């Protein structure tokens, strides 16, 4: 995807603002909730059986903090999206076979989890903003599949 | 399909909201048309352009058909036979914009209701929403 | 959903498959494991080697439920609960492995039917087959 | 995609014995009215209110035939779907905005209309061929989005 600096720059001022591992806590939980089969990928974890259950789970925080980094890493690479995340692509698609339609999921539980917390600053401009960037960030980690 | 909770969440939810719903669903759009700027071409006829009395008063329109929604959840095909002959034999609405408006209303909802907009009621508004635009792209009255 | 013209679609041409159903459906469960690997995943179990007996029985288990369909098509959530248990609660199958599934049903279907396999008789197929994925899917009892 | 020499020869073998212009007539009618929205982008062929209508209509007819040349073209490319795609995903894109899933959509209905017409010849295996191809030209056809 190519973003314009106007939206870099939408992206990067809220970013700025952005409590990375518990929007990430967030992200992650409301996707196990709202599309549970995604649950399969994570049995190790524990008790995934309820909601009150998934937004309790130890792992879950700290795994969604660790995607958000991620992603706050492609966020240093976004004319290079595709190379940045080259190696979770191998591991996402060859190893763990996830679906690209769920990195596509993921991206909007965090978009979810930006308004949930930052309303003010998550304008209409600004959330279409970050609608490019993480749909740029799952067509890279999709990319193995192409 | 809904569960009973669901449905419970659903109309508990949308009864909080109550009046705020077309101001809700008029941002909605808004959404939709900043972030999908494909969807603009199904509202060619009217201004788009962000706060507009058009976006409002449509917003309005959509709002009243998500009330009816709430209220005929055991069946929404009788319910929105009508809207369902708009979107779908009329104007022939690819179903990926009823995606796009539905992540829209989501993302409104959660900046307006914050703590209140909680994962379990995310998830029965968006099977409820899900549901909708499975009726209205239907064809099969 | 489902019109009425779709439902007798439905309802005839499973009809004349008649007891060819279950031979069929393995057919189909061969053509997803071979055109989409990543769903032999869910069947580790098994002998998925393409003729085996244990497809040839889980053929048999799949067609006679989609004729329980075929028999419920005014109310599939009641006549399938507990496989909405089974595929959504139990197993927690990724919904695109139904869209793989439907594909290749009617990929089978075409093959055997020829010119019998209308246009209209597909579109009334592909919207049973997805009505019964959304159903299997569903977290509702 | 990377489509291995026996997947090639197994799409290849086939193609020698379909007549294109019926592929593409089929394909799209049954495109028409299995996923009836996709007629927006056809209004001018004439009424496609019906199944009937759709399938005698010649437009419908003539612009079939013409996608599945466009798609016997990308069989002699296989190792270039993106540049031999190009112009048409510029096209379709940037001028048309078709939502990419419909590109996937239309891919299976070729596949369906093969298995009508030649049923022996259209085994599990070679299926499995003709899934990655089309896959393929869908991706390419899309690569304006990313
Ligand atoms: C924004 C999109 C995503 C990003 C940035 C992302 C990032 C990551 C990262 C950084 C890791 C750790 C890699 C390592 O341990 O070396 C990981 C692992 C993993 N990811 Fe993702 N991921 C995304 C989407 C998904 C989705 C949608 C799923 C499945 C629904 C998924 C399933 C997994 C699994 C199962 C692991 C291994 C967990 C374990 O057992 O330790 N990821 N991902
Ligand atoms: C939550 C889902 C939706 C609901 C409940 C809904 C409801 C409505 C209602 C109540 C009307 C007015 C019908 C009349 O005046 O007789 C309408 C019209 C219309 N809708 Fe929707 N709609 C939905 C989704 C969509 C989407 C996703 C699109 C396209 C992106 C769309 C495009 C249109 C158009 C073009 C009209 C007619 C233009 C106009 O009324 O001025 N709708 N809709
Ligand atoms: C047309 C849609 C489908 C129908 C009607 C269907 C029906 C069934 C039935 C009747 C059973 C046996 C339940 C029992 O023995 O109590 C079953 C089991 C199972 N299904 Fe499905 N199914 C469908 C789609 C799928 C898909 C798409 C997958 C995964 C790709 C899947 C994976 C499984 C698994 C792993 C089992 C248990 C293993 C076994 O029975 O040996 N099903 N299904
Ligand atoms: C296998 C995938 C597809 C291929 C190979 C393909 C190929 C083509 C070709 C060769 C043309 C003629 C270009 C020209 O006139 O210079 C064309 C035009 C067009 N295509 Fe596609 N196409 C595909 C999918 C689709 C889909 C899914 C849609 C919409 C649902 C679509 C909508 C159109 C439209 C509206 C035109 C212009 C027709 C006219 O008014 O003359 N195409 N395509």
């Amino acid at each position: 995807v190519h973003l314009t600096a106007a939206e870099k720059s939408a992206i990067l001022d809220l970013w700025g603002k952005v409590n990375v591992g518990e929007i990430g806590a967030e992200a992650l939980g409301r996707l196990l909730v709202v599309y549970p089969w995604t649950q399969r990928f994570f049995e190790k974890f524990g008790d995934l059986s309820s909601a009150s259950a998934i937004m309790s789970n130890a792992h879950v925080k700290s795994h969604g903090a660790k995607v958000l980094a991620s992603f706050s890493e492609g966020l240093k690479h976004l004319q290079d999206l595709k190379g940045t995340f080259a190696k979770l692509s191998e591991l996402h698609c060859d190893k763990l076979h996830v679906d690209p339609e769920n990195f596509r999921l993921l991206g909007n539980m965090i978009v979810i989890a930006l308004a949930h917390h930052h309303p003010s600053e998550f304008t209409p401009c600004t959330q279409a903003a970050f609608q490019k960037v993480t749909a740029g960030v799952a067509n890279a980690l999709a990319h193995k599949y192409h | 399909v809904l569960s009973a909770a669901d449905k419970n969440n659903v109309k508990t939810t949308w009864d909080k909201i109550g009046g705020h719903a077309a101001e809700y669903v008029a941002e909605g759009l808004t959404r939709m048309f900043t972030s999908f700027p494909t969807t603009k071409t199904y509202f060619h006829h009217i201004d788009v352009s962000p706060g507009s009395g058009d976006i409002k008063a449509h917003g309005k329109k959509v709002a009243d058909a998500l009330t009816t929604a709430v209220g005929h959840l055991d069946d929404l095909p009788t319910a929105l036979s009508t809207l369902s002959d708009v979107h779908a034999h009329k104007l022939r609405v690819d179903p990926v914009n009823f995606k796009f408006l539905n992540h829209c209303l989501l993302v409104t909802l959660a900046a307006h209701l914050g703590a209140d907009f909680t994962p379990s009621i995310h998830a029965s508004l968006d099977k409820f929403f899900a549901s909708v635009s499975t009726v209205l792209t239907s064809k099969y009255r």
